[PDB]
């Protein structure tokens, strides 16, 4: 929701590609 | 509306308010303490501390690259240093704000999960998962092609070239001397796994934080 939040759970989706 | 919704508003605004904070001394090269938080971030919401400060200091990491490790147990002392021991942060020049070593390791850990080298192709897939998208300035990363082309090539901790043999034009990335002498392939991949298999903290609703009081 907030600019700060959508930038923990973008980064976050970042990680998981990776791992994956 | 709702007293349980502004509530956990409250503990949301409090960890991006703690990050900035955090981030504000990792620029600054300056330690901080437990108290030093409780009284000039947390200061009424104290026994939310261990919520507030990990989701914070999770946040750092994941974005930023920076690791909020404790210096002493008893004085609660934390210090502010980059992931991975990498000595690059992009705080350079105009960019005196935002860190840029999280991409590079997301850039960096990318290439590794590849193996020798990944193509343009699907480092723009990964970047594109992250809201990054070449040629347009993202509000915290800055343009990314000049990030990964120009910026960290001459940093030496990328190599972008041209694939052997190809018909048309195709273009890889592969780690650069720099990278390899400051870390590994195995210990960004780990950092990768640690990062992804942590637990997520929840928020702590109005009756829990009552049990914590």
């Amino acid at each position: 929701k907030s600019e700060f939040q959508l930038l923990v759970d973008q980064a976050r989706k970042g990680y998981k590609k990776i791992a994956g | 509306a709702d007293a349980e919704s502004l509530f956990r508003e409250a503990l949301s605004n409090k960890v991006d308010e703690l990050a900035h904070f955090l981030l504000r001394k990792y620029r600054a090269k300056e330690l901080v303490t437990k108290a030093e938080m409780l009284e000039r971030v947390i200061k009424n919401y104290k026994r939310c501390f261990p919520v507030i400060f990990g989701k914070a200091s999770e946040s750092l990491k994941m974005i930023f690259g920076i690791d909020v490790k404790e210096v002493d147990p008893t004085s609660n002392t934390y210090t502010l240093v980059t992931c991975l021991g990498l000595s690059y942060d992009g705080l350079l020049g105009n960019n005196q704000i935002f860190p840029k070593t999280g991409l590079l390791i997301i850039v960096l850990g990318t290439i590794a999960m590849e193996g020798d080298s990944a193509s343009e192709e699907e480092i723009w897939e990964e970047l594109g998962v992250m809201g990054v998208y070449d040629g347009r300035e993202h509000t915290v990363y800055g343009e990314p092609r000049k990030l990964l082309t120009q910026d960290w090539v001459q940093e030496n901790y990328l190599e972008y070239r041209q694939v052997p043999g190809s018909n048309p034009a195709r273009y890889e990335f592969l780690w650069g001397p720099r990278a390899l002498a400051e870390t590994s392939y195995v210990k960004v991949l780990e950092h990768v796994v640690r990062v992804n298999a942590r637990v997520r903290i929840a928020y702590p609703s109005l009756r829990e934080a009552a049990l914590l009081e």
